[PDB]
């Protein structure tokens, strides 16, 4: 199937001392797997996966420096950009950076991307193109000038085809086990009564991976939305994931009800019913 | 692997 | 800037069987800016031992943060997360339910 390497970078400025705390975490699909906090012991770009841990010394050793100037560049622009936005050095401010490559079902490039926000805000983004800038205000604009007379995007469009989609065929080989395994949703249905006439049908997924997944409730095989709830997706802490969608429904009509699983892991949708 | 790459805000 | 207030959700790792060892989580997403304090409560007490994920953060730039310890459903036990964040004026307590 198809994959993806993306990493996800925050500094957090502390005016009252020190630098900022930093905090980095790389993912293949939705497994992390590489790790680096300013706040930790080691100060080194740390493994979270199996897989990751037979690399030599030379790559955690290239990649600790590189994630150490990943932090100083953040520590910089909190600077800029408190100059850029007429700000004050006693408020706490936060730059986000995330960027990667998505592979298709043949392993080759598909897409890249690279994002930076300020305040939680989009500043600046590299276009799909990997050639042009998005700059959502002036400051961003003054920046979009320095990176395209700097060569940025070029810099990123080479790293984005080449070394990233080469090392996430390297990382999708080495760990291969987990990584190319889709673990299918485990599903089942729970019934609670809300009164001695109405009931809610829950229709759970369980310890399901990669993420992405749709459940959907059904009535006499048309959609239904009114009197449903459906909860965002969640990690359940051993690398899988758990969803669940609910509806009420009157008791005694259970069975025109139907909830519909779609995951990556199943050949064809699962269809649950309510069994009394 | 992370990118080396230079930028300045 | 920005303020955007967690969404939260308390669940257990497995379903829950009373007598049964298990992980009790709670996951805070959509949040803005990403300092939180986060608390794991049995019987209304702070629960010790309680790790956290590595902050990471969504599409729109909001973060998400799973808390999680090892406990052991019981009839009697009442578990709970206790979240504060600068959107909240108190701090906001969601019950564990096995049934969500
Ligand atoms: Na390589
Ligand atoms: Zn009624």
């Amino acid at each position: 199937g198809s994959h993806s390497m993306r990493y996800f970078f925050t500094s957090v400025s502390r005016p009252g001392r020190g630098e900022p705390r930093f905090i980095a975490v790389g993912y293949v699909d939705d497994t992390q797997f590489v790790r680096f906090d300013s706040d930790a012991a080691s100060q080194r770009m740390e493994p979270r996966a199996p897989w990751i841990e037979q690399e030599g010394p030379e790559y955690w050793d290239g990649e600790t420096r590189k994630v150490k100037a990943h932090s100083q560049t953040h520590r910089v622009d909190l600077g800029t950009l408190r100059g850029y936005y007429n700000q004050s050095e006693a408020g706490s401010h936060t730059v986000q950076r995330m960027y990667g490559c998505d592979v298709g079902s043949d392993w080759r490039f598909l897409r890249g991307y690279h994002q930076y926000a300020y305040d939680g805000k989009d500043y600046i983004a590299l276009k799909e193109d990997l050639r042009s800038w998005t700059a959502a205000d002036m400051a961003a604009q003054t920046t979009k000038h320095k990176w395209e007379a700097a060569h940025v995007a070029e810099q990123l469009r080479a790293y984005l085809e080449g070394t990233c989609v080469e090392w996430l065929r390297r990382y999708l080989e080495n760990g291969k086990e987990t990584l190319q395994r889709t673990d299918a949703p485990k599903t089942h249905m729970t019934h609670h009564a809300v009164s001695d006439h109405e009931a809610t049908l829950r229709c759970w997924a369980l310890s399901f991976y990669p993420a992405e997944i749709t459940l959907t409730w059904q009535r006499d095989g048309e959609d239904q939305t009114q009197d449903t709830e459906l909860v965002e997706t969640r990690p359940a802490g051993d690398g899988t994931f758990q969803k669940w969608a609910a509806v009420v429904v009157p008791s005694g009509q259970e069975q025109r009800y139907t909830c519909h699983v779609q995951h990556e892991g199943l050949p064809k949708p699962l269809t649950l019913r309510w069994e009394p | 692997t992370i990118a080396d790459y230079n930028y300045k805000l | 800037m920005i303020q955007r207030t967690p969404k939260i959700q308390v669940y257990s790792r497995h379903p829950a069987e009373n007598g049964k060892s298990n992980f009790l989580n709670c996951y805070v997403s959509g949040f803005h800016p990403s300092d939180i304090e986060v608390d794991l409560l049995k019987n209304g007490e702070r629960i010790e031992k309680v790790e956290h994920s590595d902050l990471s953060f969504s599409k729109d730039w909001s973060f998400y943060l799973l808390y999680y310890t090892e406990f052991t459903p019981t009839e009697k036990d009442e578990y709970a997360c206790r979240v504060n964040h600068v959107t909240l004026s108190q701090p906001k307590i969601v019950k564990w339910d096995r049934d969500m």
